[PDB]
């Protein structure tokens, strides 16, 4: 749904570099359409480890025949928000929790 | 090729601390998920990761007397279609 978190058609390394931008600290977020499955989405979250330094985590959403959203079998959601929801409460598995979309240059106002 | 990790146990125990040890699986791993809680307890689990180039780790800050359930997953790449994957988890329990 075009919430604020939806990022629409987006690639893997285009959301890495926007991630990665200087400013943005860990669990920040964007979902995205998934470009190697069909109808799966993406969750992009910024990270960063003691060895790799600032990197980007990737979990593919898919979708179930019946069923709703997951990333992992045993946490199932009846919608993407409800996704969301969860994984900004406890990360629950992703490297770490979702904390605010990943920001944007807006219009000059 | 596996991927679930195997031989969960504690191996060294304090009143409030516990090293936890398993085997890896085959697979390469990214990290694991660890969460561990009060057995049938209305808290939340508590939750951290560490490498995946580990096979143990330090679970402190428990009370004295209480059961714990401790589980373990692994995330895990497979192929770039399937990137990040979490394996099916191995549990114990533990009365500090």
């Amino acid at each position: 749904q075009a919430e604020e978190w939806y990022f629409g058609k987006m690639g893997r390394k285009d959301a890495e570099r926007l991630l990665l931008n200087p400013g943005n600290q860990r669990g920040i977020f964007l979902v995205r359409e998934s470009e190697t499955t069909k109808g799966a989405y993406s969750l992009s979250i910024r990270d960063w480890d003691e060895v790799r330094g600032d990197n980007v985590k990737h979990y593919k959403i898919r979708k179930l025949d019946n069923g709703g959203y997951y990333i992992t079998t045993r946490a199932q959601f009846d919608t993407l928000q409800k996704l969301v929801k969860h994984y900004t409460e406890h990360a629950d598995g992703l490297c770490h929790k979702l904390t605010t979309v990943c920001p944007t240059v807006k219009p000059q106002t | 090729v596996s991927s679930v990790p195997t031989k969960l146990e504690v191996v060294a125990a304090t009143p409030t601390s516990l090293l936890i040890s398993w085997d890896a699986p085959a697979v390469t791993v990214d990290y694991y998920f660890i969460t561990y809680g009060e057995t049938g307890g209305n808290s939340p689990v508590q939750e951290f990761t560490v490498p995946g180039s580990k096979s143990t780790a330090t679970i402190s800050g428990l009370k004295p007397g209480v059961d714990y359930t401790i589980t373990v997953y692994a995330w895990y790449y497979y192929d770039d279609e399937y990137y990040m994957n979490e394996s099916s988890p191995i549990s114990i329990n533990y009365r500090t």
